[PDB]
């Protein structure tokens, strides 16, 4: 490093793995009735 | 024409916090509802000062805030100079009814340097020498003032303020304004307050201070008043306030500034020593020819 | 400038210029998160299978 | 060879003549001593930004410092503060962890965030 | 020195701006793209398009 | 205080120790003359394509 | 004074073009902003979308 510094994501993968498990097991036994 | 004195008036020196008292006008510029961020040397919110009650000697250095208490005009004089003699230019301050008297060269103080007062008040016996000079000048309640000296200008402010608590130093915000200048320069390093009337005085309570280079946040009104000022180098609040340059901040975050560890010491080295001269023999030889 | 005081005073006199690459850089990173929070959180709880 | 820095224990290899490495665009990592002919190596020693959470000068006048990406180990007036807190982040002075589950007001980053109650 | 100094001051920053405007170019092409996945997450995950 | 512009009539205030005024970003908006101590104003005259 | 104003010649021309620059990125995202509107506009105002 030489002053340039990489900050971060907010999210954590696991975090986006946890949001992608929900969308697709709410469209597997839901369908579309979940997004409205 | 003066004598010594046998009571030494010798007191601690108390403390107290400074709070937020010594804020002045840094330039003569006119400005509305607007807050113009400056850097000077001010004096630092939230200190404690070297509050005293013969008198004694206190350093220059970069400026100072000489507030003073009193009731119906006390205090008087001030002598300045860095040897106080008449070997080096000295300065000589007398406050009265009127704005200002000044006198600027070369005295003759003694140990127990004091106007006098006779009661109709006529007395001058401060110093007993005056070789040469050119420069004169003419023009309850707590009052004010700062000394500041730069680049060969010698600057006063000023500002009185009724008070009715007794100790303590008020609560509140009162800006300083420009009063007197002069194109004057000389290095000065120390002064003294001067002593009314043998002389019976002990409750003569005038507090010290010093000033350092900082940068504020002043706020100007719509007539031009300073009526409010934030330090920066302070606390990691005061910092937001400097860096969004308003009073008010929003719930968030936001980055002022960054640090860095410093170095410590230093662990310079060198190759093995190897390959020693043979000086052995030439020092040490048998026969020398 | 890298740990010097000279190049520091030099760069002063040199306007504001860091403050508004600064600035740039912190909306960019702000986008981003807003750009990933936008894509995948389409979504008010968390269901389970 | 200049340099400023923090000198651990390396475990590297040099062959016999050698003197220092160095990893990529010019930059040492690694000296091998001229006396005790050992490898030391190079790691300059940390920085980085400040940021400060705040709930509003409205509701309160009391803050917490975060310092990015950076140990919890020589952090120095906010020295001691509140309990310190170590995270992916960096080190937190001035908040509490607690181990419940809320939603999000100030996002910190590394999967944290904090609110006010103190500072949490 | 001073000049010398200045030389640096000059060049480095006419690099750092040319990153800066790098980076903000692709980050306009990385927010349509990611614009681009919002609606695709819309229409086709959560409906059929 | 050189400068060019047209000089008006205005009702700012000025306490007694100031001389001119200015709004933001160091322009000048007011002036005192020097001479009947009175509150001036400040305007460049116009320009335009 | 050639040299001098030289150097106040070039400061302000790197200045100018910088804010060009921005105000071309701010522009043509604004005009997607635009495009985005004039969309939802003729597609959910005049019709059933
Ligand atoms: C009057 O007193 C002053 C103060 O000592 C003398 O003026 C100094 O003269 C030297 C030599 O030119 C200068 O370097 C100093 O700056 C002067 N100081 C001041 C305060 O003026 C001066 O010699 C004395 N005599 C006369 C006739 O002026
Ligand atoms: C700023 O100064 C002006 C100049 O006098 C003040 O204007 C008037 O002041 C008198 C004296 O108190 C009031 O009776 C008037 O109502 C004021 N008129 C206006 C239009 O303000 C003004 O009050 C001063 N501002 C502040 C905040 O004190
Ligand atoms: C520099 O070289 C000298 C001689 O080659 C080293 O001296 C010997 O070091 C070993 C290892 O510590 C000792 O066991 C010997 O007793 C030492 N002999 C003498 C005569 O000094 C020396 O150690 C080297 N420098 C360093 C820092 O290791
Ligand atoms: C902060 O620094 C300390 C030491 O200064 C680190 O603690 C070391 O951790 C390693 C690996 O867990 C151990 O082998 C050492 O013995 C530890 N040293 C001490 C003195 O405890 C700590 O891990 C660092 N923090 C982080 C987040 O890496
Ligand atoms: C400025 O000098 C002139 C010289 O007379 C004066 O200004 C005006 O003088 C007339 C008389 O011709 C008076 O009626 C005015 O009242 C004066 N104006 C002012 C503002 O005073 C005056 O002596 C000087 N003005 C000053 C010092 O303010
Ligand atoms: C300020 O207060 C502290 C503690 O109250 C005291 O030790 C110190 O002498 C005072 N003065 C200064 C200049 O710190
Ligand atoms: C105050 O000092 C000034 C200047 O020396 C003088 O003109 C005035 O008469 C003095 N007034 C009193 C009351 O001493
Ligand atoms: C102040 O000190 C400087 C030191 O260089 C000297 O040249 C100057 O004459 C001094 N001024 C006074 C008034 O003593
Ligand atoms: C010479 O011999 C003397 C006697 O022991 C000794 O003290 C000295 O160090 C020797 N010097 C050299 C150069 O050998
Ligand atoms: C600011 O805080 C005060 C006290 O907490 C509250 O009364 C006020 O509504 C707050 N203002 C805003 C805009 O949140
Ligand atoms: C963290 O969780 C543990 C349970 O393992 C609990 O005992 C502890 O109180 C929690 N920490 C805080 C600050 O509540």
């Amino acid at each position: 490093f030489n002053g340039l510094t990489v900050l971060p994501p907010l999210l954590t993968d696991e975090m986006i793995a946890q949001y992608t498990s929900a969308l697709l097991a709410g469209t597997i036994t839901s369908g579309w009735t979940f997004g409205a | 024409q003066c004598v010594n004195f046998t009571t030494r008036t010798q007191l601690p020196p108390a403390y107290t916090n400074s709070f937020t008292r010594g804020v002045y006008y840094p330039d003569k510029v006119f400005r509305s509802s607007v807050l113009h961020s400056t850097q000077d040397l001010f004096l630092p919110f939230f200190s404690n000062v070297t509050w005293f009650h013969a008198n004694p000697v206190l350093p220059f250095n970069d400026g100072v805030y000489f507030a003073s208490t009193e009731k119906s005009n006390i205090i008087r004089g001030w002598i300045f100079g860095t040897t106080l003699d008449s070997k080096t230019q000295s300065l000589l301050i007398v406050n009265n009814a009127t704005n200002v008297v000044i006198k600027v060269c070369e005295f003759q103080f003694c140990n127990d340097p004091f106007l006098g007062v006779y009661y109709m008040e006529s007395e001058f016996r401060v110093y007993s020498s005056a070789n040469n000079c050119t420069f004169e000048y003419v023009s309850k309640n707590l009052r004010e003032f700062v000394f500041k000296n730069i680049d060969g200008y010698f600057k006063i402010y000023s500002k009185h303020t009724p008070i009715n608590l007794v100790r303590g130093l008020p609560q509140g915000f009162s800006a300083l304004e420009p009063l007197v200048d002069l194109p004057i320069g000389i290095n000065i390093t120390r002064f003294q307050t001067l002593h009314i009337s043998g002389w019976t005085a002990g409750a003569a309570a005038y507090y010290v201070g010093y000033l350092q280079p900082r940068t504020f946040l002043l706020k100007y009104n719509e007539n031009g008043t300073i009526t409010d000022a934030v330090d920066c180098a302070l606390d990691p609040l005061s910092e937001t306030k400097c860096t969004l340059k308003s009073f008010t901040v929003e719930k968030g975050i936001y980055q002022t500034s960054n640090f860095r560890v410093q170095p410590t010491e230093s662990i310079v080295r060198f190759p093995n020593i190897t390959n020693l001269c043979p000086f052995g023999e030439v020092f040490n030889a048998t026969r020398f020819a | 400038c890298g740990d010097s005081t000279e190049c520091s005073n030099l760069l002063l006199q040199y306007g504001s210029f860091c403050t508004q690459l600064n600035r740039a850089l912190t909306g960019i990173a702000v986008e981003q998160d807003k750009n990933t929070q936008e894509v995948f959180a389409q979504v008010k709880q968390i269901y389970k299978t | 060879l200049t340099g400023t820095g923090v000198l651990t224990e390396s475990n590297k290899k040099f062959l016999p003549f050698q003197q220092f490495g160095r990893d990529i665009a010019d930059t040492t990592d690694a000296v091998r001593d001229p006396q005790t002919l050992e490898i030391l190596d190079i790691t300059p020693c940390s920085f980085g930004g400040v940021s400060v959470i705040t709930p509003g000068t409205n509701t309160s006048n009391q803050v917490a410092v975060l310092y990015q990406g950076v140990n919890c180990t020589e952090v120095p007036v906010y020295s001691t503060g509140s309990n310190v807190f170590q995270t992916r982040a960096g080190c937190l002075i001035g908040a509490e962890h607690v181990n419940n589950s809320y939603e999000c007001d100030i996002p910190i980053g590394a999967g944290i965030c904090a609110s006010y109650q103190s500072i949490i | 020195a001073e000049v010398q100094i200045d030389r640096l001051i000059t060049g480095r920053l006419q690099s750092l701006q040319t990153y800066v405007t790098q980076q903000l170019i692709r980050a306009a092409e990385i927010r349509a793209s990611a614009n681009l996945a919002a609606t695709k997450m819309s229409e086709c995950v959560l409906g059929q398009s």
